[PDB]
């Protein structure tokens, strides 16, 4: 038993997405299907499932009319169907399977490993890196981006926070460090950041004047 | 004394040896005659429990009737797993028969006579028999066809009502006329009458409410899923027909809702495919086309598999679709009353 | 069919017996299903049908009640079991609690960081708020422009917990635009916290 699902994709507002869920090691099709988000933090939602065999489905609440359920019996791959991409339905989507052979027990052994989804009403930016010890990265789509300090010379006092969402559709993260303060006239900083989506690299020298 | 088995059974028939019909052909050879004189006896101050929902008769039945349509339906194309079969694929007379289940020595079939028996629980009126009664082996989905009525009102029957995973068989009291005809070749249609039919939304409406509570019972069409469970599938005269049940299943139900609220017939467009998705099997299978003349095939309603619909729990409504697909759920509805004990 | 799940958040050391209790509506009989989840990682089933346990991980998980409430126990916690945990029922999940490991309380370091030159000439003016080290993870950052409480203006972001000395940092950051940041002197990061006594204040004058 096993459920591979698909990469992370990143849609527009509006728009339409599609996630797929490859099954192996088991009978696909003697096997309830779950379908499940997951809002950053916050529990698990139900979706809606999908008896393989017939492609037999069950949407759910607000969901009906935006979502679809279905699964191709060769290459045995079940898909989710999202219509109509409000911006809080960013998220990461799950799939998993029901334990019981022939019948429902409610019980999910296997999971994928999570489609990351994005709704943003944005186009691919890399970002500008300002001064703030620290580095401001601010305005850049889509995740991720990589930070280090000194080209890997510094790994100590070195906090690199998860990124936030802005309302512009953009993404902004800090990284900061501590050091003795004795140094800061005599050693030089830099912080090295490699946006590689739209392959944009920066490294920023950080002074008081 | 007896404890709990399950063993294989044999089957048993009333079937033409000179017929040509493939369910008689069949059961000719796989079935014994029927018994003139069934025995029944009631077995006193015996109290029983069944579970129509893990009954290895359904099993077995199943095997049965998935070799039957085998060796009877030959399609010109199958794709059962990753290889494809080729091969001659005559048009053949199909039209069901009752069959009935037997015990052989050593072992015994119990009935239970409580009305209105859910299937799952204790049984206060046991019996014993050789043999059930006899059940004619219609393949449908979301109707089921020719089969047994409950005596005095209608019943629902779920390993968990408030499971949606898990279907819904009703059975109804008064059977639904349905009246198909094939007069493009491959169209064709049914009527029900809609008076008939809308009393019979009523009181299932109204039998729901028990289990669900004092609540807006609504009806609507499949969300989705392949044709054959997104429409009524059935089969006639050799020929499969799909038939849509959009016009059955739009409608709501409130707590004082009655059928005279707001020709008298409803009419459901139907198809004919020559590629059908098998029940027996994951695969699909490749069919020639239908043969001339008028077809018809007459049934009664004798039952629905309906599920519900799931969300973040709200009073007020409840919504069903109808489902199926599974045929298994099919013998269930007739197989719910036996159980196989060893002795 | 409806869940509560007590305690939101927790957080007791290595070899502590944790208990978590998950109350729902009427009766679901034995229905109920226990789950973990760590950081960027699908849940794992732990315990079914209420007391059952299931092949994997130990015995020490475990589970009893009936009808409406029940309880997960951890009978001898480790340093892997520390995530976050929820019970279900068919459609329906708990709020979650997120395990952690009991420490020392440690008040935060806090940094204030001005806009820099660079930004500000290009029409946007972000403003920092550090928080470093600090235990536990519940933190109030206040903004105030000119006495005035700022709301819904900032945003935070908070590192997961520590490898090395199991503490916490956050940042917290206030965007305005460069006509706005030009129309206000005093600008301040106030920060309430369990390990602060009274809560902290630092600021700065704009062209100081
Ligand atoms: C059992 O049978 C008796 C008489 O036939 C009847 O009065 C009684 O109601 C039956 N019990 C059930 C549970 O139907
Ligand atoms: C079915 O009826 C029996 C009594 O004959 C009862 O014990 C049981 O709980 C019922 N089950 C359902 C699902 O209605
Ligand atoms: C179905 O109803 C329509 C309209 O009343 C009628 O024209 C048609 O002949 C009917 N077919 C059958 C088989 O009753
Ligand atoms: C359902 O509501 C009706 C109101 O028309 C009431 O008469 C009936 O007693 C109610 N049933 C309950 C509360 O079980
Ligand atoms: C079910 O009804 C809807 C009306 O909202 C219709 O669009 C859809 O095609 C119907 N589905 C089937 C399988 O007939
Ligand atoms: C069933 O009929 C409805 C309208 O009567 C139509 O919208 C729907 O597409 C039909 N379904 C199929 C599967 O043809
Ligand atoms: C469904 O019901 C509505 C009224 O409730 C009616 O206007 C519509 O024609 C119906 N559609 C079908 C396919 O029966
Ligand atoms: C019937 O009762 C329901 C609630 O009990 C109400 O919503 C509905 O309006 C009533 N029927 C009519 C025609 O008003
Ligand atoms: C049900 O029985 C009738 C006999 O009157 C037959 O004409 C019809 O074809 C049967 N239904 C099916 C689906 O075979
Ligand atoms: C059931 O269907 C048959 C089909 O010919 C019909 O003759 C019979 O009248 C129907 N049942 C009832 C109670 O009308
Ligand atoms: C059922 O309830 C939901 C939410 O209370 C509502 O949106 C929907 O319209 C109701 N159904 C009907 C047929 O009124
Ligand atoms: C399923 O039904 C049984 C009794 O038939 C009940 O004890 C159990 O709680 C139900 N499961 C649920 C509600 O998840
Ligand atoms: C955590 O440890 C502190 C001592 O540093 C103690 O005062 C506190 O009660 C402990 N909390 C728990 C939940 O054990």
């Amino acid at each position: 038993q096993r459920l591979v699902q698909s990469g992370p994709q990143v849609r527009k507002p509006g728009s339409s997405v599609r996630i797929s869920c490859e099954t192996s090691g088991y009978t696909f099709n003697a096997y309830i299907l779950h379908w499940f988000r997951q809002a950053p933090g916050r529990s698990f939602e139900w979706m809606g499932w999908i008896k393989p065999k017939f492609g037999a489905v069950n949407y759910a609440h607000s969901f009906q009319g935006r979502i679809t359920l279905t699964r191709d019996i060769y290459r045995e791959t079940a898909f989710l169907d999202l219509t109509g991409l409000r911006f809080d339905d960013t998220a990461v989507y799950y799939c998993a399977r029901d334990r019981l052979y022939d019948g429902s027990s409610w019980r999910l052994d296997p999971w994928g490993q999570g489609t990351r989804v994005v709704v943003s009403s944005a186009s691919t930016k890399g970002p500008s890196v300002f001064p703030l010890l620290g580095c401001l990265v601010k305005d850049y789509f889509p995740e991720p981006v990589t930070v280090s300090w000194n080209s890997g010379a510094l790994t100590s006092g070195v906090h690199t926070f998860p990124a936030v969402l802005q309302s512009s559709g953009l993404y902004s993260l800090s990284s900061v460090v501590t050091v003795p303060s004795s140094s800061l006239g005599t050693q030089t900083y830099i912080c090295n950041v490699n946006h590689k989506p739209s392959n944009t690299k920066v490294d920023k020298k950080v002074e008081p004047k | 004394v007896w404890r709990d088995a399950d063993t294989t059974l044999f089957c048993a028939s009333d079937a033409k040896a000179y017929e040509t019909e493939k369910h008689n052909v069949w059961a000719t050879h796989a079935c014994v005659p029927t018994d003139p004189n069934p025995q029944e006896i009631h077995l006193d101050n015996v109290t029983e429990k069944f579970n129509m929902w893990k009954n290895n008769m359904v099993e077995q039945m199943h095997t049965d009737i998935i070799s039957l349509w085998d060796q009877s339906l030959k399609p010109c194309v199958k794709l059962t797993g990753g290889s494809a079969i080729t091969q001659a694929c005559p048009k053949v007379s199909f039209e069901p028969i009752p069959i009935h289940y037997c015990t052989p020595a050593g072992f015994a079939i119990l009935k239970c006579k409580d009305e209105g028996f859910n299937g799952t629980g204790l049984c206060k009126n046991v019996s014993t028999v050789q043999c059930t009664h006899g059940i004619k082996p219609v393949v449908s989905t979301q109707l089921l066809l020719n089969g047994s009525l409950a005596e005095k009102n209608i019943t629902i029957r779920s390993e968990n009502i408030t499971n949606n995973a898990k279907i819904i068989i009703v059975q109804l009291v008064q059977p639904v006329t349905i009246k198909c005809i094939r007069p493009d070749i491959r169209q064709a249609h049914c009527n029900v009458t809609r008076s008939r039919w809308n009393k019979t939304l009523q009181e299932v409406a109204e039998k729901l409410r028990t289990y669900f509570g004092n609540k807006t019972i609504i009806f609507a069409n499949s969300s989705g899923g392949d044709l054959e469970i997104t429409t009524h599938s059935f089969n006639c005269g050799g020929e499969f027909f799909y038939c849509n049940t959009s016009g059955l299943f739009n409608s709501t139900w409130y707590v004082n809702s009655t059928w005279n609220d707001t020709n008298d017939t409803i009419t459901l467009p139907c198809r004919i495919k020559q590629i059908i998705n098998m029940w027996q099997r994951a695969g699909q299978a490749m069919y020639a086309p239908p043969i001339p003349g008028v077809i018809k095939c007459e049934s009664n309603i004798t039952g629905l598999l309906l599920t519900r619909d799931g969300g973040k729990d709200n009073n007020v409504n409840e919504t069903f679709r109808p489902g199926g697909g599974d045929m298994r759920d099919n013998w269930r509805s007739e197989l719910y009353k036996y159980k196989v004990v060893e002795i | 069919i409806q869940m509560t799940q007590s305690p939101s958040s927790l957080a007791v050391s290595v070899g502590g017996r944790v208990t978590i209790t998950c109350r729902a509506s009427q009766g679901i009989g034995s229905d109920l299903h226990w789950y973990q989840q760590k950081r960027g990682r699908p849940p794992k089933i732990l315990i079914h049908h209420a007391s059952a346990r299931e092949e994997g991980v130990p015995s020490r998980f475990g589970g009893s009640g009936s009808h409406t409430p029940f309880i997960f126990t951890i009978n001898d916690l480790q340093l892997d079991d520390v995530a976050t945990y929820y019970c279900q029922v068919i459609e329906s999940f708990g709020q979650g609690t997120r395990l952690d490991i009991n420490r020392t309380v440690a008040a935060p370091s806090v940094f204030i960081f001005p806009p820099s030159d660079e930004q500000l000439k290009s029409g946007t003016a972000s403003v920092v708020c550090l928080l470093n080290n600090f235990y536990p993870r519940e933190a109030k950052v206040q903004w105030k422009v000119d006495n005035a409480l700022q709301s819904g203006n900032s945003q935070e972001s908070v590192t997961e917990q520590d490898s090395k000395d199991s503490t916490y940092s956050l940042s917290s950051t206030l965007t305005l635009s460069k006509a706005d940041y030009e129309k206000h002197k005093v600008y301040a990061c106030e920060v309430t916290h369990q390990g602060l006594s009274s809560p902290v204040t630092k600021s700065f004058n704009r062209g100081e």
